[PDB]
């Protein structure tokens, strides 16, 4: 939301179900599949972890629309 | 690129993942995305005879890797959604919020306050000036970095 | 990302400054991103090469 | 028949099909006062109730397409 | 009955035949189909 | 006008991205058509196979997207009030760029006449044909890369 | 890829924007024609293909530079399969 | 009269003007003449594909349509008052689109000879030998989508 | 402005950094090339030296990255008030990096073709041929290495 | 700025400091490259003498070192207020390293190939070689103390 | 045929030329002086391309 320490709760809730996962699987190739998703995550959510625009320095762009005649 | 000698691990979820993955990040406009994952789902589809009837020479191999380009799209939909951009377009999905004066005349450049971002994303206020694109460029080549 | 800096006295050092330092310097960061850490990246360094 | 499936008929069809699913929202766009389009110091201020114009450019598309259709409808 | 994909690879195994030579093609037949199977071809350095 | 600022400063950000633009479009034209050539001369007796002799030609394509896109990133930045260091600067990036791409056009080219000539017998070095051209990208891009570092710096005021 | 799709979309949209109801209104069902004629084909064929083998790139001369330490010869075995027309 | 736009902006804008054609003529004439030049004894061998031979030099005909339309926007916006900025840039889009046509064109007349022959005995490398020339003409496009914008530009910011 | 910081010093900081990258992108890409040719040639008859032919094509990039390393060192010392003097001294650190990396590309290539040209003929020699290429390198960091003393060196002493 | 002590000075200086590395490295690569070519000839033939050949490489290689000790030699006496005099001596003192090691490269280079090729049939060719080649690499030498003196009383005769 | 090609290709030179030459004086705006060569210049190389092919 506004507080970067909210990281560390939004990944530990993402981190509860991979392990979780990790243990229940489908019977359906189990072996393969125990191990596809938790991956198909992890980036999923890391590179979403940094989007985070809080902290900035740097100036915001100029207003180009909204004429204001 | 090469078999691996005896009991030497195979690199099957890693093709699995992050190829896919890394396609997605090439580039992620809504329409495109959805565009060529239509074709996915056609030949999917229809694979309940494709699958028998003769490939043409620019189908074989299309035919070959039909459940990869899926995955392509898939992931270059969502990996196009933080950057807020359909056609160069945004309709603003969240508030960001940012300061402006009662009144401006353009030509000026004009300072808008943080007071917290979009949760997930990018704000829709980097559709300004050469400002924008001079932050965005800034902040999109370190995550490549980290990520690699 | 974490700390900010027009808050902070100590202005923001630039995106990559902390690598010619490293070499010349003895252990001089001159970007002042932590104080301790000066005298321990040298030290990481050191264990790195050796 | 003169131009079917294989005559790309089925190609002028798709073509057609996927105009008005994007004319509609832009019309939508042009009847709210978003300003995505006009309240910009360059960009043409004609008003944003200008989505007829628009909105008749959709009418053609499902000509060709219910008259292209019946044909490869019929094909199959 | 497979592997991981991560740290279980393929495990296999060789081994001298003794098969009978009257029923060559009745296990080539049955071997043919699907068996996993292939030959380290001892049948070198020799000619047509 | 004052020191700052001649009245010939844009003149160098103006011819900067065509030269840019232009170098990046002679290069790729020419390795294109080198390597085409000979693609179509070997495919006669190998015809099977023209689809995965098409990667050279394909490949090859990139250098003039970063030459177009270079082009208009420059562009946008273009005006005559603009410093004489922004009239500098962008001719640098956008001359280096060109000259880059020219010299990976020259590299692809080269190496791709040979490759396919090295297919024409068995298809196994497939591998070893894209594995040994796919090392000119990196040449051509550096430029990119360095170009765009660069052009960052311009926006900054001309005082 | 960002930059080539806001200039395509910078001189599509605009120039389609001519208003005129009497001979407006084909030019721009021509124009929203040669717009998906070319974001069908020269925005997505070129740019995927060229983004499929340079993540092929990413992928092998980075991973397979030390995770493929070995070769192991391939298993193939003797199956039937169906043959037809050739030399 | 100021500091900024002596009297030889106009200079810089006609030469420009006539730099947009005086290459893509180039280019176009070598890549016809390299095509011709091997065009004819294939036809000779099989008298049943010149139709399908003309793909080339029609392909290689519209780098001269991209020269033309760029010149003719270039002539719509000349003057003597404008500021030397203006002509400066209409110099600029000049060559690069003239010799960006150039360079097109001598891509695609090396390739044509050779894709021409190629089919005397391959019949369906017909459709192959097109994918290959369409590369020329999708770099050629390039020089021409740069000066458009770079002339439409050149008009919004004047002085004078 | 002063004798000491002209309104055309920083052109030559904008020259260099293009240059620096620009001789060295070429030697990399006129020796990969010609190394391309020799590989493709000789893989077809032995059918194993895919992998050990990857020294020249990987020394190449080692001198690509040589570029860049210096490329972006010396931009951030760029501007409008800085003297003379600096411009100077970063010409002078591109010019001798971009040669020293041009006549690298220069012999490397040649070396590469003569030793892959006998690597058919003698699989013993999978190391005999590095003898060379890396004692080619021993000019390969010097003007490197100068580049780097000069540009951290003469930063400051503004006056 | 002062008659004795200009602003252009640092332009000859630096010059000079930069000018020493280039010539001198451009001719011991290409002596490397020139006589490599004969050793990769040779080893096929003779895989038995490929580690007792290796002298005229490694004497083309110290041409690059005594390039590099002049320049950094120069180098660190890098100023700005340097007398006109300071930047008159030093581009000469570069160019002549540079040259000179160029012309002992382009010698090396060509000689020990020849040696090392025809080597191959009478075994005593090596000795005979040597004596030359390291007197080529000499002609070298000779070059680096007249520079030495050079920089030497490029401030040894300081006034202003 | 391709000779009257050349011979029709060749009467651009007087098609043009008369008519600048038409239009020269000796008091001119300097604006209206290089025009006439940018388009003198572009139709003989032109023409030149089109011979050579």
């Amino acid at each position: 939301m506004s507080s970067f320490y909210t990281v560390v709760g939004v990944f530990i809730v993402v981190s509860a179900m991979s392990v979780l996962f990790w243990i229940m699987a489908p019977k359906n190739n189990q072996a393969v599949w125990r191990s596809t998703v938790i991956l198909t995550l992890a980036m999923m959510f890391l590179m979403w972890a940094i989007t985070f625009l809080c902290q900035l320095h740097p100036l915001v762009a100029p207003r180009r629309s909204d004429l204001r005649p | 690129y090469g078999i691996a000698q005896y009991r030497e691990i195979n690199a099957g979820l890693p093709t699995i993942v992050t190829f896919p993955f890394m396609f997605a990040i090439m580039f992620g406009d809504m329409g495109h995305g959805f565009l060529m994952t239509l074709a996915a789902l056609s030949l999917v589809l229809n694979e309940k005879k494709i699958n028998k009837m003769k490939r043409g020479e620019i189908f074989d191999m299309a035919f070959t890797g039909r459940y990869i380009i899926l995955l392509m799209g898939v992931f270059s939909m969502y990996t196009g959604f933080l950057y807020n951009d359909i056609f160069s377009k945004t309709m603003t999905i969240f508030k960001s919020g940012w300061k402006w004066p009662d009144h401006w005349k353009k030509g000026e450049s004009i300072t808008a306050t943080s007071v917290g971002t979009y949760p997930i994303g990018l704000d829709w206020a980097w559709h300004g000036t050469e400002n924008a694109l001079l932050f965005s460029n800034s902040y999109k080549m370190k995550l490549s970095i980290l990520m690699g | 990302w974490a700390v900010d800096w027009v808050k902070d006295g100590k202005p923001a050092p630039g995106l990559l400054n902390m690598l010619i330092n490293m070499f010349l310097s003895p252990g001089t960061i001159d970007d002042e991103l932590y104080p301790h850490q000066a005298k321990v990246q040298v030290f990481l360094l050191l264990m790195a090469l050796v | 028949r003169p131009v079917v499936s294989t005559g790309k008929a089925w190609c002028c069809t798709v073509l057609s099909a996927f105009g008005v699913v994007i004319l509609s929202v832009i019309a939508h766009l042009f009847n709210t006062n978003h300003e995505s389009f006009v309240g910009s110091i360059n960009d043409p201020e004609d008003g944003p109730a200008v989505a007829h114009t628009v909105y008749l450019a959709a009418l053609v598309y499902l000509v060709f397409f219910v008259f292209c259709g019946f044909q490869v409808y019929l094909a199959r | 009955e497979k592997e991981e994909a991560i740290f279980r690879s393929a495990e296999m195994a060789l081994v001298q035949f003794y098969i009978p030579q009257e029923i060559s093609r009745d296990s080539a037949y049955t071997l043919g189909q699907l068996g996993l199977v292939q030959f380290r071809d001892l049948n070198s350095k020799v000619r047509a | 006008m004052t020191e700052l600022c001649p009245v010939y400063a844009p003149f160098f950000g103006a011819i900067g991205c065509a030269s840019a633009i232009i170098f990046t479009s002679l290069g790729a034209a020419y390795g294109t058509a080198k390597s085409g050539v000979g693609i179509c001369a070997t495919c006669v007796l190998r015809p099977d196979l023209l689809f995965k002799n098409i990667v050279p030609v394909i490949m090859a394509g990139i250098i003039a997207i970063y030459g177009l896109v270079v082009s208009v990133l420059v562009c946008y930045s273009l005006g005559q009030k603009q410093a004489l260091y922004t009239g500098f600067i962008q001719l640098g990036a956008g001359l280096s760029v060109g000259l880059s791409g020219l010299a990976a056009g020259f590299a692809i080219g080269i190496v791709g006449d040979a490759g396919v000539r090295g297919s024409s017998q068995q298809p196994r070095l497939f591998v070893g044909m894209i594995l040994i051209l796919i090392f000119a990208e990196v040449l051509g891009l550096y430029g990119l890369i360095v170009a765009l570092l660069l052009n960052s710096r311009a926006t900054q005021d001309v005082v | 890829h960002a930059q080539l799709s806001s200039v395509l979309w910078t001189m599509t949209i605009q120039i389609a924007f001519g208003f005129r109801g009497f001979v407006g209104v084909f030019m721009t069902v021509a124009l929203f024609a040669m717009w998906f004629a070319l974001t069908c084909a020269v925005l997505v064929l070129m740019e995927g293909t060229s983004a499929m083998l340079h993540s092929l790139r990413l992928h092998w001369v980075e991973s397979m530079s030390k995770f493929f330490v070995g070769e192991g010869l391939p298993y193939e075995p003797f199956a039937f399969e169906y043959k037809d027309m050739e030399v």
